[PDB]
C-alpha cells in the first residue's frame, strides 16, 4: 500500500456502492398487500446484500486504517477524507439497516412453527449475479429503444458486481471461469 | 447487440455446493470508524 | 454534462475544509461563560457556512438533473446529503445552546460583533502562515501544498458571489447579503494571488 | 528570499474592514436555519433520483 491508497479505497467505495444500491433496492419494496414468504425472502435477500456491502466497507476501512499506521507521512488527501467519511456514513446505515432486517425477520419466524428446519439457502452470490445480467440486459433492450448514457452506467455497474464475486477479500472454478470471461463481454458492450 | 442480448437471455446458473455474530463483530468496529476518520481529518491540519 | 461533476468536487472541497473548521471548534466546546458563548457562536457560524455551500452544491446537481449520473457523483451527492443534515442538526443544537446562554448569563449589547468572514480570514492566512514557516523548516512538502491549499479553498468562499453573502444578514427577501466591503475584497485578491503563487513555487519544487 | 517576503506580508496583514452595521440588516441566527430545513425534501429526493439512476 503506497502514499496514495486513495484509488484503491475509490474502487472499493465503487464496490460497496453497487452493493448497497442493490440493497436498497429489494430494501424499498418491504417499506399493505404483500404475502408473508415473499415478505421473507425479500428480507433475507436485502440482509444478506447489506451484510455483503458491510463487509466491503470493513475491509476499505481495514485498509486504510493499516494504510495510516504503516504510513510514516501521515499525508491525507481531501478526497480520502470524504470518501472515508462516506464510507463510515454509509456503514453506519446498512448495519441499521440489517439489525431492522434481522428484528422483522426475527418476528416473522415468531408467527409459524417448523418441521422443516431439516431445510433453503439463499446464495448472496446467485443473487448477484442475477442481478447483474439483468442490468445488462435491461440496459441492451434500452439501447434498441433509442438513452445512451444510462446504458453506459447500467453496464458500469454489472461489471463491478461481477469483479467482487471474483475477489478473494471479501467472500466453484467453472462459475470463477465463467465470470471471469463474462465481465469481457459486457466490457466489449461497454 | 443481438448475440449481447442473447448471450444474457441464455445465461447459466451459478452451481454452490453467523449472521448474528457477523453484526456483533460489524458493531464492533463503530468506534474504530470513527476514531480513524478523526485522525484523517486531524492530520489535514497544519496546527 | 462530464463537467458537472468537477464543480461539485471543487464546492466539495470548501464544504469539507469549512466543515472542519466547523468541528475544530465545535470540539473545543464537548467551561468559562465568556469563552464558551464565543466558541459556540464561532461554531454556528462555520456549521452555517457550510450549510451554504453544500446548499449550493445540491441546487447546481439538481439544476443540472433537470435540464440536461457518474458513480463518483452518486457517492459526493451521498456525501454532500449525509454533511448538509449533520452541519444542520449540530448548528440547531448550537443555536439553542445559545439561547440558553443569552438567557442563563447576564454587556450583551456590548459584545464584539463576530462575523464569519473575519474568522475565515483569519484562519486561512493562519494556516498559509505556519505552512510558509514549515516550509522554510524543511518540513514535509506535501503538509505544506494541502495547507496552501486549504487557504485557498477558504478565500475563494469569500471570493465567491454564490458563497461569500452572509447567513446572519437576510434581506426579508430572503436573499443573504454580503458584508464585505470593496477594500476587504481587493485585499483577499491580493492573499489569493500570493498564496497561489507561493503554492505554484512549492510545486516546482517538488518535481 | 521569497519564503521571508511571504511570511513578512502575512504577518502585517490587517483586520477586514466590513460595512457598518448601518447598511446591514440587523443580524438574524434563525432564518438561514429555517431555509436550510426546508431543502431537506429536495436534498433527499435529488440523492434517490441519481441512485435510481
Amino acid at each position: 500500500s503506497d502514499s496514495n491508497i486513495t484509488p484503491f479505497v475509490e474502487s472499493l467505495s465503487a464496490k460497496a456502492f453497487v452493493m448497497y444500491s442493490f440493497a436498497e433496492m429489494k430494501f424499498s419494496q418491504i417499506l399493505n398487500l404483500i404475502p408473508a414468504p415473499e415478505l421473507k425472502k425479500l428480507c433475507m435477500e436485502s440482509l444478506l446484500l447489506y451484510l455483503k456491502s458491510l463487509t466491503i466497507l470493513a475491509s476499505s476501512m481495514k485498509l486504510t486504517s493499516k494504510w495510516w499506521y504503516e504510513n510514516e507521512s501521515k499525508n491525507c488527501t481531501l478526497k480520502l477524507n470524504i470518501l472515508v467519511q462516506w464510507i463510515r456514513d454509509r456503514f453506519n446505515e446498512c448495519l441499521d439497516k440489517a439489525e431492522f432486517l434481522r428484528l422483522k425477520l426475527h418476528t416473522l419466524n415468531q408467527s409459524e412453527d417448523p418441521q422443516v428446519l431439516d431445510d433453503p439457502t439463499i446464495f448472496v452470490e446467485k443473487l448477484i449475479y442475477d442481478r447483474a445480467l439483468d442490468i445488462s440486459r435491461n440496459a441492451a433492450r434500452l439501447e434498441m429503444e433509442g438513452n445512451y448514457n444510462t446504458c453506459e452506467l447500467a453496464y458500469a455497474t454489472s461489471l463491478w458486481m461481477l469483479e467482487i464475486l471474483l475477489d478473494e477479500h471479501l467472500s466453484d472454478e467453472s462459475d470463477k471461469e465463467m465470470i471471469r470471461k463474462y465481465v469481457s463481454s459486457i466490457a466489449n458492450r461497454l | 447487440l443481438l448475440e449481447f442480448v442473447k448471450l444474457l437471455e441464455d445465461k447459466k446458473e451459478l452451481n454452490m455446493k453467523d449472521i448474528s455474530s457477523s453484526l456483533i463483530k460489524f458493531q464492533s468496529m463503530k468506534p474504530n470508524n470513527d476514531t480513524l476518520s478523526d485522525n484523517l481529518s486531524m492530520s489535514m491540519s497544519i496546527d
